């Protein structure tokens, strides 16, 4: 009825109270990749389809939640993925999407370009020189 | 001719550490354990 | 900061609250309320709740009533302790400390709990009565209660052997027994407040086997552990380091082995000198001593194991005879011999049984005639303290100067004895070359 | 003795824990229909099971 | 085969028995060996020091 | 109905359980007991194991993952629900697991291999696991009242 | 060679061990007062005879063979009287036997203690050691494994309460065990007691007189009292 | 230790595995 | 009893033991049951010597049945505290297994042992 109690009196808070408790982000490497992504979707979507240029200093926030779409009961035949097309990481999605090949062929244009004249070309004038 | 005998702490604690203070063994019990223990009988 | 110095010891000794936050404070802390409803909560209803809590100790036991009367009254509803004088703040103190000493009992109940819990928000006990109220609730040294205490207990109140409590108020988790017995061989002060506690409480005869069995094992394992500091090889070092361990010891076994009433207090006090005997090596005086006391204070419901004690000061001891009153009380023990062969089961009762003999021996009454045959015949002396036994037997019979006929009967029984003990009586007059033949002609003729 | 009734029998324990969750979680939602405070109150879904009978 | 020794080099060259149950072989690593026959254990092995003689350490 | 029968299939599973091997049912319990049998597959497989698998059986997912990346490994695995390390708390709590690991080792061992008489009872077959039991509530207790570091009592000035 | 040696306490033989290994070794017996060969015993074990006491009495010596056996082999008959092995000693180097009121069939040597090469030293009592039969595994009334490396040497005190025993090996390997309690002394020696690489102990004959003499070449001594 | 262990471990099987199968397919009979 | 592989000479007992003590000083070896049944289990062990007097026989039993399966030599010896000190660790150690490696004389004496080991079976 009246028991004797016992004292368990021995910073950020851990959940927002006013968001209904969302946890704060245990950032894990596979999340800190997947928000670079998020921050990178700009260049992910190769020029399809441009995003508002949000850009702070720091790309995590304090608190997140990885999830999944779960359903839509109108739509279910397009509307959803396969089961071989699940991927656990966005950036596995990314990856096991189309246009890697166009990423590549992008990132070798742009490597001859900054390799255009910087050290290759200037051994190359010199021993044109010697000989 | 007898000595003084040799008893190890660890074996008097472990005696008087098997319960608490109350609801040990009352002390009839408890003593003779304790003089068992002491006892230089071979 | 020689000022700051003087003025925090000033700040210690305080009692009183002076701002309403100290005030506030030390109305929160509380036992059995959480403090959020311990800053809030008034003096009628702690009264009611606790004073339903002394009702149900009333009819438990029957020696509440005087506390019912002057310290669970109506009138102690009101009363404030810090606007008393010294001496009025003395008796309350010795009523305190009567009502502490009564519930060191039951202290386990709600009932209890609530009981000090009125004390403690009323008059104060864990600011006032440290010292009692830390004892008593000592030997409960495991309970969530105990850890409770020491939550709300204040850092400076504690006296300076209780002060081990410090790392446990730290992180509240109740300190165990190692903890205690370490501090108790390490300070003689803790030993000496356990001691007085359980003598005071012993004397006002509100003892109890939880407090009881306490008692003992700290000091059995303190004792040990003493001893196993002051064992130091040098000769002079551990002449002294005895003394200071019997000064230090002496008065707490001396009343505990002179104390009748409880046989419970009397008996740990035996296990006591049985390990301050046989770990320690003591000299002669000392254990005659301690001999000559135990058999001046046992009784019947602690005879056996005030005779295991005996016996093992007896091996223990470095002379073969006893000192007197020994003897004279173990004559008034009534089944001596039957006893000695329960405790020879398991604990080689020998040079206990050739100091009875010779101390008998030197007895010039001749009504100890049974126990020195029994004795003889029980086959618990070594062969040859039985033929030295015999020898001086035959030597008083020559000293003598009836008591001749009576040792004449008891010579010839031991003389027609069967056994090995038979064996030693006739090598040893065949060693002392006397005639059986002259003292049996000279009795029977 | 053979343990494979050991085996059997402690997989048949855990394949009806997961089916008595799930039975009784839809008797939960199956009459909290009529009756949802029912469901607010007794957690213990054995006591709920014996309170609907 | 009641045992073998544990050396591959010691040889069997002498036999003779102590009782029903107890054989006594003499062996060219200067040994004498006690077997018993029931378990086919060894009881005890008997030894001799070198020969001061000669070479040919073995007795 | 459901809930019957579960209960009544537990009640036969510890029959069962203490009619196999006595030691382990003495040592943790015939749940987990049970359990471990589960995932060695036979009493034989089990007795097989040495303490440190049986300590992390059922942990195999992090074990593996934490052995191949470099990590620290899990310190446990279903003796974790067993009764006896529920006592503990902490760094006590991975003492006591590794200790009843081996000891169950011990007990599974005497379990599957010795060989009786068959006129003895389930105490004089189960005395390993009762003895092992009570030296290792014993190691249990002698951890829990291991004491705190001793301080010094600073007075009211400092000194 | 003649290195070591012991003379009874009798005074009447002296034991020289040969040096003829061999998985079994031998000593002669010599009467000393003609320096004469009377008698010779010989034990089994792997390297020879490691190291062999006379009994108090003197009739009849003990003698520790490596791979642990132990045969107590007598004068009167001339032949062995016994043999038992230490508890798992790996191979005995030193032995050593003293004390009184012990069997008076076998001397009358309470104590025997026998150092490993382990530094293991089993002390056994000489009453225990009979099941004339021999018990083939007796238990040690206490086993030491105080010292860490191979013990070295052993000596008990003529009045048959202190044993010494030390290994070289290490710096300060020394300790002393009160009989018969067979406890350590835990207070001496100290970490700054000045032995050094103990090479030979001694007790006197009253048991007075510890003297240490290190492999530095120094003798160094202790009165004993109690 | 742990790592390369476990590396050892998996090695050990792939050997067992590849040479059973190296034999498989490829004064002796009297 | 069930220890039917035994090692009863002494000279061979001898010789066991001063090779678990040069493999020991090596560090060759696994000292411990627990130590034994994993090293045994990963196949690396090139012969496993088990201790007699072991009062429960049933916590060492099991080691034999993985030593058929996998084709490697065990032999008993009597004394687990003559194991023990043999080891070096002054506490009686019940089943030692010594391993092997590419080129050693201690692989020649574990060869010539695992020979006499065969002799004895």
């Amino acid at each position: 009825e009246l028991s004797v109690r016992v004292p368990q009196l021995p910073g950020p808070p851990d959940t927002l109270s006013d968001w209904y408790n969302i946890p704060r982000t245990n950032l894990t490497p596979e999340l800190k990749r997947d928000l670079q992504l998020l921050r990178m979707r700009d260049v992910v979507a190769m020029g399809k389809q441009f995003f508002k240029k949000d850009n702070r200093k720091d790309f995590v926030p304090e608190y997140c939640q990885v999830g999944t779409i779960i359903a839509g009961a109108t739509d279910g035949v397009s509307g959803r993925l396969t089961r071989k097309e699940r991927k656990r990481t966005i950036v596995e999605e990314v990856l096991s999407s189309d246009s890697v090949s166009k990423y590549k062929r992008k990132y070798h244009e742009i490597q001859e370009h900054k390799k255009s004249g910087r050290k290759g070309y200037y051994k190359k004038l010199m021993a044109a020189r010697k000989r | 001719d007898t000595h003084a005998v040799v008893v190890a702490p660890q074996r008097l604690a472990e005696i008087f550490n098997a319960a608490p203070a109350f609801a040990m063994p009352p002390i009839e019990d408890v003593f003779y354990q304790v003089a068992s223990l002491f006892s230089t009988k071979p | 900061s020689s000022l700051a110095q003087q003025l925090a010891q000033i700040a210690a000794n305080s009692r009183s609250s002076f701002n309403v936050k100290a005030l506030k404070a030390s109305h929160s802390k509380s036992l059995i309320w959480e403090p959020r409803v311990a800053v809030s909560q008034t003096f009628a209803e702690i009264y009611s709740q606790c004073y339903e809590g002394f009702k149900e100790l009333c009819h438990l036991d029957s020696r509440f009533v005087p506390f019912d009367a002057t310290l669970f009254s109506a009138q102690s509803q009101e009363v404030d302790r810090t606007q008393m004088t010294a001496e009025e703040n003395a008796a309350l103190d010795k009523r305190v400390d009567s009502f502490l000493h009564l519930v060191g009992s039951r202290l386990r109940l709600m009932p209890a709990i609530k009981a000090v819990e009125w004390l403690i928000r009323r008059f104060r006990i864990h600011e006032f009565n440290t010292g009692t109220l830390l004892a008593t609730f000592l030997p409960y040294h495991t309970i969530p209660a105990f850890v409770t205490l020491l939550s709300i207990l204040p850092v400076q109140r504690i006296p300076i052997e209780y002060r081990f409590l410090d790392p446990y108020i730290k992180s509240l988790t109740p300190p165990p027994r190692a903890a205690i017995v370490q501090q108790a061989t390490n300070r003689p002060d803790l030993l000496s407040a356990i001691s007085r506690y359980t003598l005071d409480s012993c004397r006002a005869k509100q003892e109890y086997p939880g407090l009881i069995s306490f008692w003992g094992g700290i000091m059995a394992e303190a004792v040990n552990g003493m001893i196993d500091k002051m064992r130091s090889g040098r000769r002079a070092i551990q002449l002294e380091n005895d003394h200071l361990l019997l000064q230090q010891i002496g008065p707490v076994l001396s009343e505990a082995m002179v104390m009748k009433d409880v046989p419970g207090i009397q008996i740990a006090s035996y296990m006591v000198v049985a390990i301050l005997a046989a770990k320690g090596s003591l000299n002669d005086n000392i254990l005659t001593a301690f001999m000559e006391q135990l058999v001046h204070g046992w009784t019947v419901d602690t005879l056996r194991p005030g005779l295991v004690c005996l016996t093992m000061l007896a091996q223990h001891r470095s002379a073969k005879q006893l000192s007197g009153r020994v003897a004279k009380a173990v004559i008034k023990v009534p089944d001596l011999v039957s006893s000695l062969r329960d405790i020879s089961k398991e604990h080689q009762v020998d040079k206990l049984a050739n100091g009875l003999v010779l101390a008998f021996v030197d007895r010039g009454d001749i009504r100890t005639l049974p126990v020195i045959n029994s004795l003889l015949l029980s086959e618990l002396l070594q062969e040859k303290q039985a033929k030295v036994a015999y020898k001086a037997l035959l030597l008083a019979a020559h000293k003598i100067d009836n008591i001749r006929k009576q040792v004449g009967s008891a010579l010839v029984r031991l003389s027609q004895a069967e056994g090995d003990v038979g064996d030693a009586i006739r090598t040893a007059i065949q060693e002392v070359d006397f005639n059986i033949e002259e003292l049996e002609l000279k009795l029977g003729a | 003795k053979v343990d494979v009734m050991i085996v059997h029998a402690v997989a048949l324990l855990d394949e009806l824990d997961k089916e008595l969750n799930v039975m009784a979680m839809r008797v939960k939602e199956w009459y909290g229909w009529h009756f949802p405070e029912l469901g607010k109150i007794l957690p213990d879904n054995l006591s709920y099971a014996r309170v609907v009978l | 085969t009641l045992t073998r020794t544990p050396s591959k080099k010691t040889k069997f060259v002498s036999i003779a028995f102590q009782s029903h149950n107890i054989v006594i072989v003499g062996c060219s690593n200067s040994t004498i060996c006690a077997y018993d026959v029931r378990t086919g254990t060894m009881l005890r092995q008997m030894t001799l020091g070198t020969d001061l003689t000669g070479g040919s350490k073995n007795i | 109905e459901r809930s019957e029968y579960r209960r009544q299939l537990a009640e036969y599973l510890q029959n069962r359980m203490k009619a196999i091997s006595p030691n382990m049912t003495e040592l943790i319990g015939a749940l987990v007991g049970a359990r471990l049998i589960a995932h060695s597959g036979s009493l034989v497989n089990l007795a097989k194991n040495p303490g440190s698998t049986i300590q992390i059986l059922g942990a195999e997912k992090a074990l593996f993952r934490a052995l191949k990346t470099k990590h620290a490994t899990p310190k446990y695995g279903i003796i974790y629900h067993a009764s006896l390390v529920g006592q503990a708390s902490g760094p006590n709590k991975g003492k006591i697991a590794r200790q009843l690991a081996a000891k169950i080792a011990l007990s599974v061992r005497t379990d599957a291999f010795e060989d009786f008489p068959e006129n003895a009872d389930d105490e004089t077959r189960a005395a390993v696991g009762i003895q092992a039991r009570a030296k290792l509530e014993n190691n249990l207790r002698l951890l829990e009242g291991k004491p705190l570091n001793k301080g010094v009592a600073l007075g009211p000035n400092g000194i | 060679t003649m290195e070591r040696f012991r003379v009874s306490p009798c005074g009447r033989y002296m034991a020289l061990v040969a040096s003829d290994k061999k998985g079994g070794g031998m000593l002669n017996i010599i009467n000393v007062g003609t320096m004469q060969w009377i008698a010779q015993a010989r034990i089994d074990g792997r390297h020879g005879v490691a190291d062999f006491a006379w009994w108090s009495d003197g009739n009849g010596l003990t003698i520790a063979g490596r791979d642990g056996q132990v045969t107590e082999w007598s004068m009167i008959t001339r032949r062995t009287v016994g043999i038992w092995r230490d508890e798992g000693s790996i191979g005995g180097t030193v032995m050593a036997l003293g004390g009184r009121n012990g069997p008076a069939e076998l001397g009358g040597d309470r104590w025997v203690a026998i150092g490993s090469n382990s530094g293991i030293l089993n002390v056994y009592d000489r009453n225990d050691l009979i099941e004339i039969r021999i018990k083939k595994y007796p238990t040690p009334t206490r086993v030491f494994e105080q010292l860490t490396t191979s013990i070295s040497v052993v000596a008990f005190s003529p009045d048959g309460q202190l044993l010494a025993f030390g290994s070289q090996h290490k710096k300060d390997a020394l300790r002393l065990v009160h009989l018969p309690s067979c406890t350590v002394y835990r207070n001496w020696p100290t970490e700054q007691t000045p032995l050094g690489r103990v090479t030979a102990i001694a007790f006197s004959s009253k048991s007075d007189v510890l003297a240490v003499g290190n492999d530095v070449g120094r003798v160094r001594l202790w009165e004993i009292r109690g | 230790l742990g790592y390369v262990r476990t590396m050892r471990n998996i090695a050990a099987k792939e050997l067992k595995e590849l040479e059973e199968r190296y034999v498989l397919a490829g004064p002796k009979k009297i | 009893s069930a220890a039917w592989p035994k090692a009863e000479d002494p000279a061979l007992v001898q010789e066991l033991l001063d090779c678990v003590q040069q493999a020991s000083h090596y560090r060759q070896l696994k000292k411990g049951a627990n130590e034994t049944t994993k090293s045994v289990n990963r196949g690396t062990s090139e012969l496993v010597i088990l201790a007699a007097d072991t009062q429960p026989l049933s916590i060492v039993l099991h080691i034999p049945l993985i030593c058929e399966e996998k084709n490697v030599p065990y032999v008993y010896v009597p004394s687990k505290v003559a194991l023990g000190r043999a080891c070096g660790v002054s506490r009686a150690v019940i089943a030692v297994s010594l391993t092997s490696n590419e080129a050693s004389d201690l692989n020649s004496k574990i060869r010539a042992l695992r020979d006499k080991v065969e002799r004895l079976a």
